[PDB]
This record gives structure tokens, sequence and C-alpha cells, in this order.
């Protein structure tokens, strides 16, 4: 990155959006737990046998 | 000799090109910067 741009041209620099997570006014509960998975931002989590946390997925034996 | 003249007195105007499409760029703005940002929000509230 040294030399600038003499021309003319267009960029485009990005789209925002809101991301709402919340629909009522109830209260809020949160605690923290050890993860045992890779976990992503607002994801559906459960605990697996180990009491750790993994995110949440049915149909398992 | 020659004949003597005279010369009319008449300025010079241009006609260029007239301004049909700057009448819908209204706004100027001069900027020492490198880009210039805009914004595209929807203006619209059409919902109950």
């Amino acid at each position: 990155t040294s030399l600038p741009n003499y021309l003319a041209g267009n960029g485009d620099l990005g789209s925002w959006e809101p991301t709402q997570i919340f629909a009522g006014e109830a209260d809020i509960v949160t605690e923290g737990g050890a993860a045992g998975a890779d976990i992503e931002i607002y994801q559906v989590i459960a605990k697996n046998a180990a009491g750790a946390m993994v995110p949440h997925d049915p149909t398992a034996t | 000799l020659y004949t003597t003249y005279q010369l009319l007195e008449v300025q010079r105007k241009l006609k260029t090109l007239p301004a049909f499409f700057l009448q819908w760029f209204p706004r100027q703005i001069n900027f020492q910067e490198d880009m210039i940002a805009f914004d595209k929000v929807i203006q619209d509230v059409t919902r109950v």
C-alpha cells in the first residue's frame, strides 16, 4: 500500500443490518458453562453426558 | 488606393450546452478528502 489512486472509480464499503434478539419483556437469566465443541454466536446449546455445552441437535442415540 | 471600412459593435455570446440535466442535480459538495461515502437508507414506512 504505497501508491494512491489518481483515477476515478467506485468502491462498495458494505451493508449493515440490525440483529434484534428480543421479542418480549421477560427477565433475562444468564450463566457461564464450559464448552465441548465450537459454538457460534446466538446458537442453541445443550448439555452432553459430561456436563459440557454441545450445540443442539435432535435425533441422537 | 483602397476602400475604408467600419466594423460592428457586436459582443460574443457562446451558447454552449444548456443545463437541462443539471436541474436534477441541485446540491454541490467540494471535498479535500479522498472518496465520498453515501447512504442508501430505505425511507419508506408503508406498513400498518
